[PDB]
Formats: structure tokens, C-alpha cells, sequence
């Protein structure tokens, strides 16, 4: 008994189902960006000495501006940088909140996540993933016109290839989703696969599994954020 | 409750690795940070003094 | 069933990312870049002091 | 620390620059090396707890040897606004030794 | 031009 | 004898197929990523900072294969498609 | 000295080249020993 | 015996040769990729822009050949040819 | 056991491994071609106009390779030979 | 034929799978990333100790994915899905 | 069960086999030669002109491994030997 | 038919896909740590001494991979998960 | 059911393995040896008569093999051993 | 259908895996030394006689799991696990 | 139904397995030697000789690795270990 899937608080609304534990787990992150954001905004200083808070945000924006900088100038796109930084913000919490000791049994032997992390459900990652592509295929749009943008896409950086390119453009999205997803989803089954252990020979491969795992949350955060700038620099441009 | 207790206590000692080994060094790079644009502010609060002098030296003569 | 076909949950989740996109645009973002731009044009002046003091010190006694 | 030798000379830490193929930076014990510093090359030398040398070089040639490292060609000694084909490549060594890049 | 080299 | 028997034997098989062909994949392609990154760290090494960033585009355009192949070894050994 | 390496790890056919004199841990040359003799033959 | 079980393992079975094959391809050649542009990179900082270009160009034709298996999977397990 | 199911069986496993060796030559054949047209870009900025040629006519092979297992697996899987 | 029988033997083919891609993986992986970290520490002996930062987060990308696989075959061989 | 119908399967699966490995060869060899003929060029442009003969060896020393076995996938599906 | 002997039967071939996958990377991850320490010591004749400290890292995360699959192997073909 | 149909079956799987692993090697070392022909002819045109007869020695090595494997598959599935 | 049959089709299964995975990395491994060697050689006449102390622990470790699995498949082909 | 038959099956797919894996590791392992021989070759033309004692060397292993396999998989094919 492993249970793959099986989300709970699983409810209906206007004729569509609807995963609650995936929302709230969703809903939880949102709020921790949110009173992180607060909080800075209620302490940013150009005058004293930056609190840790301040210092993060700061990290990071200066990251994705100079990935943005790196890639297509600011001024040229800059609704990049805050795209950027939420994206990386939000995946950052959503998978290092799974850290957190609230994995339980459920009484039939087989592990039960009070928290999960939400990119371990399809709808999230293809969430984020769809929206990223909406949005620069928008902005390519916008920068070489309503005609232009499909027509440099099609072609590409060479148009004899137009074929590859279109499968190119599909596979952008979809490699975006999956990887998160697998990323995730791989942990969401090695420690319950590490539950099947008793505890006095659980702890220890649980532990290394949560510490690579917080790692491998970073790093997907990370390139998650660098891609979606890189797609936008591609989509916008000439 | 067995498995909690298992996964309890894994992240117990994710915690311990976290503090002992990740936490000293993040901490040193905030204060570096800190201490840099403290300085920055110090050094601009000084040039700025440096020419207030310097004018009133040069009014002076 | 498949854990792999979307649901209703696609919608929910967007709709939270937008928000808090929403606030990271307009409340954490602009006053960062706010603050990078003045510590760079703090350093600038500094720069510029410490030029002109020396410029200054060495006008003065010449005049 | 190694031996470097502008031909400067003393002791360093640490021996940045940018030969044909790439840059390369020259630690205490590098392997013996023969190499051709580009047209528009700088030398950085780092010394135990002082400045960095930034020097300004044309058509130079690097060799790394077990005891020492030989630079066969300062900002200090550097105009910005005269610094702003060899003639090109002369003008931004400059740039690169000051700092404007 | 010196080759340290014994001669072919 | 059970049709169902079969066909998550097949299931099982296309699995470990696919996840063997992902973990190739992604352990060689991180070794050959590893081994530009340790290399340009040792020719100089400075640059360290500035070859992670492209080292992390590297290792993710490799791991998405091998992560995306695990997503639909699930989907075989989990949800099989075809299941009577 | 640095001519001298170079001569006897690359083939000795520069046109500038054709004198050669013979006497009785190796030395790495970053690019190709051919182009750097041939940059500092000159 | 169902016939239909027979099929569909199957084409289980040669879905997860697709997507192995397509795994290990895409991985490999990612990586390679990916190790050229970070010596590239440590070598000349300021080529990192001029890279990107022909890099991705790489990668567009790696990616493609792994989701056209992909495509061709789904028709194996999702919709089988021949299945009765 | 109906022989038919058997054949189309036989038929997805050989169009599998068909698409799966094509999928890893051309993966890997590609990453090969593309890492000296990037490291050729690195050293050689303005070689990149002149490299587009042979890179191309690399990859001409090398996915010609490709689509032809694409088109014999398609005879397999669509059009099976000896289907009785 | 038991069905479980059959169960059992996919699984413990798939697993034996995913072992070998695993193992392939990892030690090529390793390999090559030790490739590059000999070949450094001879270059410049002195990076020794900062080169062992990327070379372990390689084997970290590395053994990560063999373990991953590790975990996946206990699965197939002592919970195996779809198991009658 | 008809002979002819397991012949015929493992005849396909043999002629996938065949024709999976052809394609691994000839794109990885394809690539490796385009390579060497892309860096070649890289280094010096006036090469290409001579470039082309052992290129074309290469390629022609590979890509005939690959059209044999094409050839012998044929006697395999389309006139399987010892077919009964 | 014995559930056990089929149940054997998939241990075997599991297991032997275990040694193959083991075997092809461990000689081929020791090989290319033998090539980098070997050009090492060509280029170097004193740097053997520190040479041995990485590559017997190297042979060590190599080679423990390939012994984790040994024993996996000996579970597999000695106490067979799932028999009967 | 006829036991050459099972034979024969067999036959056919296994010259398709010993064609593809010959068709890999082939390929491959033929595309390496041709790469090494290609950097010598570009780095000394002079040398492209002196580096014939080394090439030609690999490359009869490599297709050694690859013909031996052919003649063992003619084997195999013309006249199969064991065949009854 | 004698189980026993099953059994030893299965060993020899896994056997003839062990033997092609030991063969394909042993083959590899020492293909690589090889090239370490020569280039080595190539590069320091002198080198020659030093160069074969690391060279033949290279070997040493490419063979030695060769030929471990070469023993481990005897006992799958002569002695085989789990026969009755 | 023969268990001779499943026994002779299970062999020639056994055997062909050997020989594709032996065939692969000999191809590429000689192209990889090969490789070396002729680009030292063309770095040292006064080395032609010279090289060809460590080239046998790293051929004759590979080649032995190859033969061997061979002669094992005649004891597979012709005498068959487990015939009942």
C-alpha cells in the first residue's frame, strides 16, 4: 500500500472537481509570500541597515535582473523581473514547506502527508507552466506584432527547420510542467516508500531523502525561473 | 504514529544538520552584506562631511 | 484513476498564483528596485564627493 | 605564493589574465604552461593581503613554470580619457586595467 | 634557434 | 488466464524500461555537465560563480527527460492505461 | 627559452625557420605548439 | 485468453522502449550540449549571449526526436494500433 | 491465442525499439554536432556563419537517420508485415 | 498460471531494469565526473579543496538518480502495483 | 496457436532490433564525424575544401553499417527466413 | 505451469540485467577515471602521489555502485522477493 | 504447438541482437577513428597520406567484428542451431 | 511444460546479459586506458614504462568485475539459482 | 510442447545477446584506440612505431574481452548447458 494519488478533501463545485488538499497546500504557500512580502514591505530601508528579510527579496531581485539583463534588456521587459521572482518565490516555499514533520500514518499502515507538496499534483505544475507560456507567447505578440510573432516562431532562428521549430515551441510548456512535476512527485514517493521502514531505521534514510530533497526544491526554483526568463528573452526579440 | 515518530525524528537531525552546518555559514554572509552597506552609508555620510570641509576650507581662501 | 489527467484545481491554483503575483508586483518589486537605484546613485555621489573634495583641496589653494 | 615577473616582481597569491584560448587564472602550484596572452590582455596579481596589481599588456605571452610565473609583455599609471587595429586593442587593455571594461 | 633535441 | 495479470506485467516492464533509460540518461548527461563545470573551475578558478548559472541550465534541461519519464512510469505501474 | 620549448615540442617548417641547432615534466602550450611558435618566431 | 491484453502489454512494452530510448537520447545530448556551453562560458564571459543561440538551436533538435517519441508513446498506450 | 494479437504484439515491440535506437542516435548525434558548433562559435565568434554549413549538413544525416526508423515503424505498427 | 506468478516475474524484470539503467547511469556519471576532478587537481593541485565543490554537487545529481531507482525497484519487489 | 503467427512476431522484433541499433550507430557516428569536420572548419576555414574526402569516408564507412542492416530488416519482416 | 519457476525465471533475467547494467558502468567509469589519472601522470611524473587521493574517490563511488548491485543481484537470484 | 515456431522465433531475436550490438559498435567506432582522421587531415593537410594506414587499421578492426557478427546471425537464422 | 525448462531459459537469459553487459564495459574501459596510454606514450617517449603502473590498475579494475560477472554467470548457466 | 524448444530459445537469445554486447564493446573500444593511434600519429609522425606496442595491448584486450564472449556463446548455441 503506497496510495499514489488519492487526494483528499476532494470536492465539487459547479460541475468540477476540485483537490483540496492541493489548494490548501497552494493556499498555505500564498500566504507565507504574502506576510514574507508584508513584512518587507513594512521594514525596507534605503537609509539603515537591511533586515533579513530585505535581504533575501533584494537577492533575488537582483538575481533575476541580472538573468533578465543577461538575456533581454530590462527596459525592454520589464514585467519579466516580477514574474521571475514570484515564480521562484512560490515554488521555493511550496517545496521547501514539505521539510516539515507532517507526515502521519493513517491508521492502515500507509503514510498520510498533512501537508503535500502542490507540485506534486499536475494541476499546479500546469498551472504555472500554462500561464508562463500564455504570457510570453503574449509578449512575443506585442514586441513583433499579432502577424510577425507566429511567423518567427514557425520559422525560427532558421526557417528550413519550421517543422522541429513547432514541436520546439509545443515541447517549451510541457517540459516546463513534467520536470516540476517529476521533481516533486519523486519525493512524494520516496518517503512513503521510506515509511514502509520502522522508526528506528526510518529516521535516517527519511532524513537524507528531506536534505537532498530541499536542495533539489532550490534547484528547480531556480531553473524553473531561468527558464521562463529565457523563453521570454527568445519570444521577444527583433 | 510509528512512521510519525520515525519521520520525527529524521527531522530532528535535519534540523541539527541544518543549524550546525547551514546556518553559520548563511548567517555570515548576512552580516557581510549588512556590514558592507553599513559601510556604504558610513562612506557616503563622510564624503559628504569631506565637502562640506572642503568648501568651507576653500571659502576660507 | 490517472493522477495525471487536470482538473478543476488547474483554475483554483492559477487563481492563487495570480494574487500573490499580484502583490509581489506591487508591493515588493517596485520598492526593491527603488532601493537598489538609490544605493547606486548613493555610491555615485559618494564618488562624486570624494572627486570634488579633491578637486576643491587642491583649487583652493591654488586660489 | 609564487614568484611573478612582468617582464614588476614578487610574491602573489593568485595570477588572473586572458590568453587566446580563455581566461585563465594561475594558483600556487599550476603545471608548467606556455601561452599567448590576447591582443587587449590585463594581468591581475593578487598578493597576500594587499591591492591587486592591474596591469595593462600588449602582445604578451605567459609561462608557468614550477617556481615562478613570467609575463612577457598599472592602472595607477593610466588616463581614462586617453584610454577612451593594435591601436584598438591597446585601447581596451586600458579599459580593462582601470576597470571600465 | 636552439632545439633541445638530439639531432635526426 | 487473467487479462489484468498480463497487462500489469507489460505495465511493470515498460517501467523499468523507461526509468532505466532515464536514470542513463541523467547520470551521464550530469557527468558530462559536472565534468565542463569541474574543468572550467580548475582552468580558473574564479569563475566559479558565474559557470553556475549556466552548469543549472544544463542540469535541468538534462533532468527534465529522466524526471519527465518517471512521471509517466507512474502512470504506467499506477494507472496503467488500458486496464481491463 | 620559451622559443626553445616550442621548438622542440612543434614540427620545425616555419617558413621564417627555413637555423636549427640540436642539444641532448612536460610543458603544456594552451593553444596548439604551432600557433604559438609561429606568433613568437616573429 | 483476451486478445486484447496481448496488445496492450504489448504496446505497454514498446512505449516504454520509446520513451527509454528517447530518455537516454535527450539526456545525453542535453549534456553535451550543455558542456560545451559551459566551456565556452569559463572560457570567454562575454560570449555567454553569442552562445545561447547556436546552444538552444541544439537542444530545439535534442528536445524535438524525445517528444516525437513522447507523441508516439501516447499513440502506443492511449490509442494502441491494431487493438481490437 | 489469436495469432493476429501476437503479430500486432510482435509488431509494437519491434516499432518500440525501432524508435527508441533512432530517438538515442539522433539525442546524442545531435549533441555531438552541436557541441562543436558551439565550441566553434566560442572560439571563432565570427565563424558562425560559415560553421551553420557543415553543422547542418551533421545533423542532415543524423536525422535522416531518424525519420527513416520513423517511417519503418510506422510499416510496423499501421502496416504490419505478415499480419494474417 | 497464477497471476501473481506473472505479477511477480514483470516486476522483478522491471526492477532488474531499473537497476541496470541505475547503475549504467551512475557509474558513468561518476566517472566522467571523476575524469574531471583528476584532471584538475593536476592542472592546479592548489584548487584541490574548492574543486571538490562542484565535483560533489555532481555526484549529488548523480547518485541521487541511482538512489531514486533503488527506491523504485524495492517498490516493484516487495510492493509491487497492481498486485493480485 | 498458427506457427507463422510467432514467427512473424519475433521476426518484427528482430527486424526492431536490427533496426534500433543501426540507428544508434549511425547517428552517434554520423555526429562524431561532423563533428571533427565542424571543428576542423572552426580552425581553419580554407580546410573545408579537403575537409569533405575523409568526412565523406567516415560517413560512408558508417552510414553502410547502417543500410545492411536496413537491407537485412527487410529479410526479416518482409520475407522471414525459416517463415514455415 | 509452477508459479515459482516463472516467478525464477524473472528473477533470473532481473538479475542478470543487474550485473549488465553494473558491469557496463563500472568498466566503463573506471576506464575513464584510468584515462584522466594516466594523462595526469603522463603530464606530470611527481603528480602521481596526489593523483591516487581523487582517483580512488572516484574508483570508490564507482565501484561501491556497482558492488550495491551485486548484492541486489545475490536478493534477487537467492531470496527471491515474492516467491513461493 | 510446434516447436520450430518457437525456435525459430528465438533465432530470429537473437541475430537481430547480434545485429544490432554489431551495427552499434560499427557505427561508432568508425564515426571516433573517422573523427580522429578528420582533426589530423585538418591540423596537418600534409599528414592525410601518413594517416591512412593507421586508419585503415582501426576501421579494419572495427568492421572485423561487425562482419563476424553477420556471419554468426546468417547462422542463427538460415541454418539455427539446435534447430528441431 | 517442465518448469525446469522456464528455469534454464531464464538462466540463460540472464546469463547471456551478464556476459554482454561485462563485454560492452570491459571492451569500453579498456578501449579508454588504451587511448590514455597512447597518448601518453605519444606525448613522452620516456613516459613509457611509468605509464603502464596506473594503466594496468585501470585494467585491473575494468577487468576484474568483467570477469566477476563472467563467474556469476557460470553459476547462472551451470549451477542455477532456484533449480529443482 | 518441447522443453528442449524453450531451452534452445532461450539460448540463441542468450547467445545473441553475448554477441551483440561483445561486438559492441569491441567496436567501440577499438575506434576509441584507433582514435588515439592516429591522432598521436599525427601530433608525432617520428612515433609510428613506437605507438603500435601499447596500441596491440589496448587491442588485444579489447579483442580478447570480444573472443571470449564469442567462445561462450558457442558453448550457449552448440552445446547448450541444461538440455532435458
Amino acid at each position: 500500500a503506497i496510495h499514489v494519488g488519492h487526494h483528499t478533501l476532494v470536492f465539487e463545485l459547479f460541475g468540477m472537481t476540485f483537490n483540496g488538499d492541493t489548494i490548501l497546500a497552494t493556499a498555505v504557500t500564498a500566504v507565507i509570500v504574502i506576510a514574507l512580502a508584508f513584512y518587507l514591505r513594512a521594514k525596507v530601508t534605503s537609509t539603515g541597515v537591511p533586515s533579513g528579510v530585505q535581504l533575501f527579496w533584494e537577492a533575488l531581485t537582483i538575481q533575476m535582473r541580472q538573468q533578465i539583463e543577461g538575456s533581454i534588456g530590462m527596459k525592454i521587459a520589464p514585467f519579466v523581473l516580477p514574474l521571475s521572482v514570484t515564480i521562484f518565490v512560490f515554488i521555493l516555499i511550496s517545496n521547501w514547506l514539505a521539510v516539515l514533520p507532517l507526515q502521519y500514518g493513517g491508521a492502515d499502515g500507509a503514510a498520510a502527508e498533512l501537508y503535500k507538496a502542490p507540485a506534486s499534483d499536475i494541476n499546479f505544475v500546469l498551472a504555472l507552466a500554462l500561464f508562463v507560456f500564455v504570457c510570453y507567447h503574449a509578449a512575443g505578440i506585442w514586441r513583433r506584432g499579432i502577424v510577425g510573432h507566429p511567423i518567427k516562431v514557425v520559422k525560427g532562428h532558421v526557417a528550413f527547420l519550421a517543422p522541429i521549430n513547432i514541436v520546439e515551441e509545443l515541447a517549451k510548456p510541457i517540459s516546463l510542467a513534467l520536470r516540476l512535476f517529476g521533481n516533486i512527485f519523486a519525493g512524494g514517493i520516496l518517503v512513503a516508500l521510506i515509511a514502509m521502514f520502522p522508526w528506528y531505521i526510518q529516521w535516517f534514510p527519511n532524513a537524507v531523502w528531506k536534505t537532498f530533497d530541499l536542495f533539489v526544491g532550490l534547484i528547480q526554483a531556480f531553473i524553473f525561473s531561468l527558464l521562463t526568463i529565457l523563453y521570454f528573452s527568445q519570444s521577444m526579440e527583433l | 504514529m510509528s512512521i510519525f515518530i520515525g519521520q520525527l525524528i529524521g527531522f530532528a537531525v535535519i534540523a541539527f544538520i541544518i543549524v550546525k552546518w547551514v546556518v553559520p555559514p548563511v548567517r555570515t554572509l548576512m552580516r557581510n552584506q549588512q556590514e558592507a552597506v553599513r559601510a556604504a552609508l558610513a562612506e557616503s555620510a563622510e564624503a559628504a562631511k569631506k565637502l562640506a570641509d572642503a568648501d568651507a576650507m576653500h571659502a576660507k581662501a | 484513476s490517472n493522477f495525471l489527467i487536470p482538473n478543476g484545481t488547474f483554475f483554483a491554483v492559477l487563481i492563487i498564483f495570480l494574487i500573490v503575483l499580484g502583490v509581489i508586483s506591487k508591493w515588493v518589486v517596485p520598492p526593491i528596485s527603488k532601493v537598489l537605484a538609490e544605493r547606486e546613485a548613493m555610491l555615485a555621489k559618494t564618488a562624486a564627493d570624494n572627486r570634488k573634495s579633491a578637486e576643491q583641496v587642491a583649487a583652493a589653494q591654488a586660489d | 605564493d609564487l614568484n611573478v615577473e612582468i617582464v614588476w616582481s614578487g610574491p602573489a597569491t593568485f595570477v588572473f589574465t586572458r590568453t587566446t584560448a580563455g581566461e585563465i587564472g594561475i594558483l600556487p602550484r599550476h603545471i608548467p604552461l606556455v601561452a599567448q596572452l590576447v591582443d587587449d590582455a590585463m594581468v591581475r596579481v593578487e598578493r597576500e593581503g594587499e591591492d591587486d596589481l592591474r596591469i595593462a599588456v600588449d602582445g604578451g605571452f605567459l609561462s608557468v613554470t614550477e617556481e615562478t610565473v613570467r609575463i612577457l609583455v598599472f592602472e595607477s599609471e593610466i588616463d581614462a580619457d586617453a584610454a577612451k587595429e593594435r591601436t584598438a586593442a591597446w585601447g581596451r587593455a586600458r579599459l580593462r586595467a582601470l576597470g571600465q571594461i | 634557434v636552439k632545439v633541445r633535441k638530439p639531432a635526426p | 488466464l487473467d487479462p489484468n495479470a498480463i497487462i500489469t506485467a507489460g505495465a511493470l516492464i515498460g517501467g523499468g524500461l523507461i526509468m532505466g533509460g532515464g536514470a542513463i540518461g541523467a547520470g551521464i548527461g550530469d557527468g558530462i555537465a559536472g565534468n565542463a563545470l569541474i574543468s572550467g573551475i580548475a582552468r580558473q578558478p574564479e569563475a566559479q560563480g558565474r559557470l553556475f548559472t549556466p552548469f543549472f541550465i544544463t542540469v535541468g534541461l538534462v533532468e527534465a527527460a529522466y524526471f519527465i519519464n518517471l512521471a509517466f512510469m507512474a502512470l504506467f505501474v499506477f494507472a496503467t492505461p488500458g486496464l481491463q | 627559452n620559451m622559443l626553445t620549448e616550442l621548438a622542440g615540442a612543434s614540427a620545425l617548417d616555419h617558413p621564417l625557420l627555413v637555423e636549427v641547432e640540436y642539444v641532448g615534466t612536460l610543458y603544456s602550450f594552451e593553444p596548439d605548439p604551432e600557433t604559438l611558435f609561429d606568433a613568437l618566431l616573429p
